[PDB]
RNA sequence: AGGACCGAACCGACUAAUGUUGAAAAAUUAGCGGAUGACUUGUGGCUGGGGGUGAAAGGCCAAUCAAACCGGGAGAUAGCU
RNA sequence: GCUCGCCGGAAGACCAAGGGUUCCUGUCCAACGUUAAUCGGGGCAGGGUGAGUCGACCCCUAAGGCGAGGCCGAAAGGCG
RNA sequence: ACACAGGUGGUCAGGUAGAGAAUACCAAGGCGCUUGAGAGAACUCGGGUGAAGGAACUAGGCAAAAUGGUGCCGUAACUUC
RNA sequence: AAUUCCUUGUCGGGUAAGUUCCGACCUGCACGAAUGGCGUAAUGAUGGCCAGGCUGUCUCCACCCGAGACUCAGUGAAAU
RNA sequence: GCUCAACGGAUAAAAGGUACUCCGGGGAUAACAGGCUGAUACCGCCCAAGAGUUCAUAUCGACGGCGGUGUUUGGCACCUCGAUGUCGGCUCAUCACAUCCUGGGGCUGAAGUAGGUCCCAAGGGUAUGGCUGUUCGCCAUUUAAAGUGGUACGCGAGCUGGGUUUAGAACGUCGUGAGACAGUUCGGUCCCUAUCUGCCGUGGGCGCUGGAGAACUGAGGGGGGCUGCUCCUAGUACGAGAGGACCGGAGUGGACGCAUCACUGGUGUUCGGGUUGUCAUGCCAAUGGCACUGCCCGGUAGCUAAAUGCGGAAGAGAUAAGUGCUGAAAGCAUCUAAGCACGAAACUUGCCCCGAGAUGAGUUCUCCCUGACCCUUUAAGGGUCCUGAAGGAACGUUGAAGACGACGACGUUGAUAGGCCGGGUGUGUAAGCGCAGCGAUGCGUUGAGCUAACCGGUACUAAUGAACCGUGAGGCUUAACCU
């Protein structure tokens, strides 16, 4: 139920090989406030494609 | 057979007991007394010459009388 | 396996979902947008739009039977005086769900979900 | 569906009311009888005097069966109770002359023709 | 009337599953036995280690008991590791 | 704030034990809190406990403890 | 040892059904148990239902299932009555 | 036989089939009379056996509901 | 002046128990397993006295002889006593052939049927129960058969804990006693989140020599391989009869496997209803909450088995034992030495699945990019600007796809999901009102209302204008060509 011999950091590191994070590809410029967002979601100030979708 | 009964592992491993079966006639015997097959095995031998002429002389003394 | 089945879980147990979505179809009813995880904000929409189908036809009944859904008179009277000739003429699709990014909290895709006709 | 362990009705005049399966003949490792399907039986209750006496280890022939026999349309006809006719070990024909209840289209063959021929109704 | 019957609190722990770096150095859950008595419980008091106490299992005596705990003799001795 | 759910011979209210400022208010978020925290039984600062009748003290004794003298025991002490 | 599924003596005892302080839903009153959000694989844990058969399971009917209340009729060997 | 080595004694019953069980037998290895014998109604979370109902125990597993698992965000052990 | 005799004499003077146990140590030394050996065991073989009416070798085979296996009981004490955790069952297996079945043969004291024994053959198959903790065994009924063994007498970091093998208790027996017993009997804690190898799945990374999308050949690997009963040939061959076939053909079964949900069903806490208790909605009415989904009754989709479809084969090649043909060596004989033919569930194909990471990285079809410069250390060199293709990926809507990834459908030129509309289906005559009834209720409106996942439709909602990645004609040497 447990290791006989101590993993090298060669092992560690090799491990952590698919720990590495995905930045964000694609940050949609809305059309009319002009202020970045994530592309399908609504903007940090309530735009969404143009209209105000929602008020702050 | 392994014998069967108390006594630990040394009784749990080896066989040591001895079963004939004798083919003409039909007489069984079950010696398991020690803890070696072969003082066991002669040990019933001794017992089926004695439960077969036990058996002839049982024979030959129903059909005299 | 669910294959072809239909309907989420959110880790609640029968008696929670049907008065959690009681809560929650109330309560878009009662201010028109609300704020709600993405997971909860697509599954609201199959428990309140039956609802505003249900609310166009004034009968008794069908008083009785948005009573059933919701146990608010407040919300009935609303449903039946105000958001059913408001979407008389909609055939479905009576609300809209907009991404709003992720909670502080627990990291959850929230969402609001709100009325169509609403501003 | 008739396996093992199973208490049967008797289907005849035999003497046995009750009777309990013990084998299922017809090949090896084989789990259940049909209807038409030989099993071996024990008698576990009988009339105080008829052909067959309690504790009589010989065969049956099931007649009838909860589980029910499927004609090749899909139609399906289901009983209310287990049942079963007693046979001859050797000769493997039935022992009672007056069959009781119905009995179904799968059950005559050139085996068991007498069968059929001595019930009431046969579906 | 009752070391009477059924059964909650109350006291106990018969089976099973869980748990076994647990929620817990012995418990949980569902069933279980006593439940006016040789019952249970509170607060105080007494019995001290070869001694106590024991409806008696070598049981209990502060998670420790075929002889407690802490201080000393004491850096016991160890043909053994 | 509006709903919803839970317990209700308790998961309510109030004593004694025990704890010892945890109570209350203003303030603060490093640490502490099994996450975050503007919140806390956490940090800092201030406040709060009012009795002829309640409880203790007091008066009375139970077990049991101490024990003038006394009896006993190498000494310590033991019994009374 | 912990903001620990344990343990801790006494007092108060409402409604409806019920014999009851069982128990269900409630009141007064107090809480939602201090990580959440998704997903709806194996497998495990705790539960629900089951065709035909009904102890073939197994060391063993273990576990589950079932029986369950009141009033009345009725009730065997045996017995220390 | 809570006791019997040979022993699954033998015979009967029970079961299709019974090293257990119950009834006899007596050849008691090695019972036996207050380290008590033989009975014994009631009682037993007592040991063994049979029958009835009942059933996922099983044939032979299916499906479902919740809590884990699983992914994401936060915190973050252990034996070795 | 000591049998101090345990005789170089521990003292003149010395028995036991521990399963309540404890410590120091040992694999220096036992029980388990491994190992070495093979007495024994098991299996072959050699001689053939005999048995077999006569006739050693159809079948057994005395007296003795030689080996094999490691397989029983042992022997030795080499590995482990700073732990190698144990019998039986369960669950998975896996190999061996010394074959239980099925297959192919030789001999038979083989009429046939059916046996006998030997040889070839490991492909698949190789019961359920009663008793017992049982392995083992006996028994019941089956079966084509209920194989023998190896794998720590396979398998407890998978399960069980009956037996043994702790502490309690009792009996018999032994002991004066503590206690004892390969004697029984009642009771008695089975722990571990997987680092590595392994294995089952499934991804990411780069490689495959320009990039990308598809379709592929198949080097190889895996799966699969069971078999009865009836009928026909034919009551013919055979036989005094009784009995009863070879070969070949047909049906229909069992167990197993793969698939699927149309059928019969199962589930269906997301559908409909009945109902009890209580609380609430101002009350009646109607509903709702909670009581395991409160208890039930049904039940759509899905998933499923008990449901119903298919599967094993046939063939072909080469063969094993075997049967031969021609045929010498050896004027004959002879299956072999040359040459040739048949010959099995075995072997190779045939059948389904995986499969170019097959680095030996393959083949075919399609698509896409045809800019400028410099720099020095001229090289598969480095930089700048311009450029950004095919395509991919992200995001989103998602799925009869899925743990996550992946896979698939879809993104307004849109049916991808929800909704909506229509139907289907399921529940079984909704509420409100009217009447009949003293009332509970019944009747009518009304096969009504409600109806999840289904089916067919419909842009109503959400699937954005984009942006990001990936680029600029792809090395060298020969060779065949090309004008
Ligand atoms: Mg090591
Ligand atoms: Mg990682
Ligand atoms: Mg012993
Ligand atoms: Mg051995
Ligand atoms: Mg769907
Ligand atoms: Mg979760
Ligand atoms: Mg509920
Ligand atoms: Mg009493
Ligand atoms: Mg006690
Ligand atoms: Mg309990
Ligand atoms: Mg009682
Ligand atoms: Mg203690
Ligand atoms: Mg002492
Ligand atoms: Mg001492
Ligand atoms: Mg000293
Ligand atoms: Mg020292
Ligand atoms: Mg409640
Ligand atoms: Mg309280
Ligand atoms: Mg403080
Ligand atoms: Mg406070
Ligand atoms: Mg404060
Ligand atoms: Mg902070
Ligand atoms: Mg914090
Ligand atoms: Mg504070
Ligand atoms: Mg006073
Ligand atoms: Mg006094
Ligand atoms: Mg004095
Ligand atoms: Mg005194
Ligand atoms: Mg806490
Ligand atoms: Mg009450
Ligand atoms: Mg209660
Ligand atoms: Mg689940
Ligand atoms: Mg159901
Ligand atoms: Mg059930
Ligand atoms: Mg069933
Ligand atoms: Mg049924
Ligand atoms: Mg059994
Ligand atoms: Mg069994
Ligand atoms: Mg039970
Ligand atoms: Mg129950
Ligand atoms: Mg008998
Ligand atoms: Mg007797
Ligand atoms: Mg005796
Ligand atoms: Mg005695
Ligand atoms: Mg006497
Ligand atoms: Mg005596
Ligand atoms: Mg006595
Ligand atoms: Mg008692
Ligand atoms: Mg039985
Ligand atoms: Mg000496
Ligand atoms: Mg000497
Ligand atoms: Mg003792
Ligand atoms: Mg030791
Ligand atoms: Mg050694
Ligand atoms: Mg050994
Ligand atoms: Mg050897
Ligand atoms: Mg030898
Ligand atoms: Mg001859
Ligand atoms: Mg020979
Ligand atoms: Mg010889
Ligand atoms: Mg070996
Ligand atoms: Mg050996
Ligand atoms: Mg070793
Ligand atoms: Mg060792
Ligand atoms: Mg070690
Ligand atoms: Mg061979
Ligand atoms: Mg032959
Ligand atoms: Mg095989
Ligand atoms: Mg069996
Ligand atoms: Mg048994
Ligand atoms: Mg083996
Ligand atoms: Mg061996
Ligand atoms: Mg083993
Ligand atoms: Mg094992
Ligand atoms: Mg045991
Ligand atoms: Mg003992
Ligand atoms: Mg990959
Ligand atoms: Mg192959
Ligand atoms: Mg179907
Ligand atoms: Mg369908
Ligand atoms: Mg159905
Ligand atoms: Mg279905
Ligand atoms: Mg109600
Ligand atoms: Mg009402
Ligand atoms: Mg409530
Ligand atoms: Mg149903
Ligand atoms: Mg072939
Ligand atoms: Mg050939
Ligand atoms: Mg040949
Ligand atoms: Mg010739
Ligand atoms: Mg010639
Ligand atoms: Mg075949
Ligand atoms: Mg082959
Ligand atoms: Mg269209
Ligand atoms: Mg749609
Ligand atoms: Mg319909
Ligand atoms: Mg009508
Ligand atoms: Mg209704
Ligand atoms: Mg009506
Ligand atoms: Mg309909
Ligand atoms: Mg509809
Ligand atoms: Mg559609």
């Amino acid at each position: 139920a447990v290791q006989q011999n101590k993993p090298t950091r060669s092992k560690r590191g090799m491990r952590r090989s698919h720990d590495a994070l995905t930045a964000v590809t694609s940050l949609s410029v809305d059309k009319t406030s002009g202020e970045k967002h994530l592309r399908h979601h609504i903007t940090a100030d309530g735009y969404y494609r143009g209209r105000k979708v929602i008020a702050k | 057979f392994r014998s069967s009964g108390a006594g630990g592992q040394h009784v749990n491993t080896t066989d040591s007991a001895i079963r004939i079966t004798h083919l003409p006639t039909g007489i069984v015997v079950e010696c398991q007394d020690e803890r070696s097959q072969h003082k066991n095995k002669a040990k019933a031998l001794s017992v089926l010459g004695a439960r077969i002429h036990a058996a002839e002389m049982a024979k030959r003394q129903q059909a005299e009388a | 396996m669910r294959h072809r089945k239909s309907g989420r879980q959110l880790n609640r147990n029968s008696s929670h979902r049907q008065a959690m979505f009681r809560n929650m179809a109330g309560s878009l009813v009662r201010h028109e947008i609300i704020k709600t995880t993405l997971p909860k904000a697509k599954e609201l929409r199959r428990v309140v739009e039956p609802l505003i189908t249900l609310a166009k036809t004034d009968s008794v009944a069908n008083r009785r039977l948005a009573f059933a859904r919701t146990r608010d008179n407040e919300i009935v009277a609303k449903l039946f005086n105000e958001l059913g000739p408001r979407f008389a003429s909609r055939a479905g699709g009576y609300t809209r769900i907009l991404k709003c990014g992720f909670r502080a909290g627990d990291n959850a895709p929230m969402a609001y979900i709100e009325l169509v006709d609403r501003s | 569906m008739i396996q093992e362990q199973t208490m049967l009705n008797v289907a005849d005049n035999s003497g046995a009311r009750r009777v309990m399966c013990i084998k299922v003949l017809g090949g090896s490792h084989r789990r259940y009888a049909g209807v038409g399907d030989i099993i071996k039986i024990t008698i576990k209750e009988a009339i105080p005097r008829g052909k067959v006496k309690k504790g009589d280890v010989l065969k049956a022939v099931v007649v009838r069966t909860k589980k029910g026999v499927r004609r090749p349309d899909g139609s399906v006809i289901r009983f209310d109770g287990n049942a079963c006719v007693l046979l001859n070990n050797n000769s493997e024909q039935p022992i009672g002359t007056r069959i009781f209840g119905p009995v179904t289209r799968e059950l005559r063959s050139e085996k068991f023709m007498k069968i059929i021929s001595l019930a009431p109704e046969v579906l």
